[PDB]
């Protein structure tokens, strides 16, 4: 749900902004766009 | 574990001073200069010279930040790169340098040296304008010398002879006669802690291919590429009286959208009316001890 | 920059050391306790 | 495929000048609206 | 070392910059005079300087 | 007490020759000098 | 390298220092003419000189 396009920090402009923080937000809460894929936690999910 | 600690404690990063004196010359190559500026400032109350306010950095950063299109992908590294490479510097490592656009002395040439530089410009000799740009710092006493960092720039003439004509009715004293220089004095530059004026390459290529202007480069060589985002410049001889008094103005133009938000507004002379000539310099202060 | 090496590296090393030794010496001692509580304060402090 | 066809075309049709237009956005953003097609060309003056 | 009084160089000023140095000198702006001293030894080939 | 020897003897005091030539301006920070001037002596026949 | 016999520059000198210059040539100082060639080289970015 965080994942979706509408939520202000997912803008191009806030990731430009805020690219060099290593500390930032949505850094600190685990959630950013993680443009590749997201597979181990339904590797977890399934092997558990 | 004794000397990793101390080779860590012994080593250390120093800091280098903040520049002080800024030097312009425009010139034809083995002749007096045409054109010869300085500027020395106090750095908080002269206007001549001095450090960005924030409002200027703030908005120079909003255009940076804001210069893509939502379709190629390539053009959002690009703003990502120039963002980053603008992020390195504060407010307080960016200064800007406001030249006057009259000349600084007096013309001191030869009737007969005159004479020569007219004959040279007249058959097949390619002379280069040559634009220089001097930074000094304030004197150390951790090292026995000043630090100093020039560049030189060499722009052709073409060999087009109706230019060559012009350019040399404009030498001789001809009113109304132009001089254009292309590819001359950068907006902005960067000075390092020991070499010589870098180009912020970054910015450049933002420039030349991220604007709605997009300036063409297909038949350019490699070398002409980091020249491409300079601005123009424009030389006029004023005289007024019959000799020993001959001053040059010089009027520079952007290239481009002249009203983009990417580029710093000019302000204008208090005695006279005419623009400054500003240059934003970005400075390191960090040598490896 | 970057080439200097910090003191936290150094530091560092040190820590990571000394946990060798204090692991050494609980498996030597036959200490249960003491290792229970050794791991727990520094799986707490690696995470942190 | 059927949205794909209709948001990459009439494209126009979602710029409402204000009010509906807010939710409108929200609702094509989450609706993943976009053409993702390469070879035609991405209507030029919806820019802002 | 006795400097000659008189100057050594006609005054090589602009009259545009004349008038931006006065302008500058007119309301508010702190102008500073400068004083500069040099001393130069002949070379040594000791040191390459 | 050879290195004590040797160091003495390798390091030794040099001079350095009596400057020449002087120079003195006065100017307008930022401006033309005002007043330029040099000198330049034979040490030994000029008054300079 | 071919100089040109013409001076450059008009000859920036002051009267009174000329002056000065035509009373020191006059009675008895020895003074002496100085003649300085300079070569400078393109900059290498091998040494930041």
């Amino acid at each position: 749900v965080c994942q979706f396009a509408f939520m202000p920090y997912n803008s191009i402009t806030w990731r430009t902004e805020h690219q060099m923080d290593p500390m930032s937000l949505d850094k600190l809460f685990g959630v950013s766009q993680r443009d590749s894929f997201a597979l181990w936690d339904i590797v977890l999910l399934f092997s558990l | 574990f004794s000397p990793l600690l101390l080779w860590s404690l012994l080593n250390q990063i120093g800091t280098i001073s903040m520049p002080e004196k800024v030097t312009l010359r425009i010139s034809i190559e083995g002749y007096p200069p045409l054109y010869e500026m300085e500027a020395q400032g106090s750095n908080h109350d002269n206007a001549e010279l001095g450090m960005i306010k924030p409002d200027q950095l703030a908005s120079l950063n909003q255009a940076l930040t804001d210069s893509y299109t939502t379709r190629d992908t390539n053009s959002i590294l690009r703003s990502r790169m120039s963002v980053s490479y603008l992020k390195g510097y504060t407010y307080e490592d960016i200064l800007i340098v406001r030249f006057r656009p009259e000349s600084e002395i007096y013309w001191p040439i030869s009737q007969d040296s005159r004479n020569a530089m007219i004959d040279k410009l007249s058959r097949n000799t390619s002379v280069n304008f040559e634009v220089s740009l001097e930074f000094t710092r304030p004197y150390d006493p951790n090292e026995n010398a000043a630090l100093k960092h020039s560049k030189s720039w060499l722009v052709p003439i073409s060999l087009d002879m109706t230019i060559r004509a012009k350019i040399q009715s404009a030498l001789r004293g001809d009113p109304g006669h132009p001089i254009l220089i292309p590819q001359s004095i950068p907006a902005f530059i960067q000075v390092p802690n020991q070499g010589e004026l870098t180009l912020p390459t970054s910015i450049g290529n933002t420039i030349i291919n991220d604007g709605n202007p997009r300036i063409n480069t297909t038949g350019m060589e490699k070398s002409d590429e980091a020249r491409a985002w300079f601005d123009s410049l424009t030389l006029n001889l004023e005289q007024g009286k019959s000799q020993n008094e001959k001053m040059w103005i010089a009027t520079s133009e952007h290239p481009g959208d002249q009203n983009a938000k990417l580029w710093i507004k000019t302000a204008n002379t208090t005695y006279s009316g005419r623009p400054y000539l500003q240059v934003v310099g970005f400075i390191d202060r960090a040598f490896p001890s | 920059k970057a080439s200097r090496i910090p003191v936290t590296l150094v530091v560092m090393l040190v820590g990571m050391t000394l946990a060798i030794i204090i692991d050494r010496a609980l498996y030597l001692r036959k200490s249960v306790v003491g290792k229970l509580i050794y791991q727990v304060l520094m799986i707490a402090f690696l995470h942190i | 495929v059927c949205l794909q066809i209709f948001g990459c075309v009439f494209l126009s049709w979602f710029d409402q000048s204000g009010g509906w237009g807010k939710t409108l956005c929200i609702v094509r953003q989450l609706f993943s609206i976009t053409c993702v097609n390469n070879e035609c060309h991405v209507l030029k003056e919806l820019e802002d």
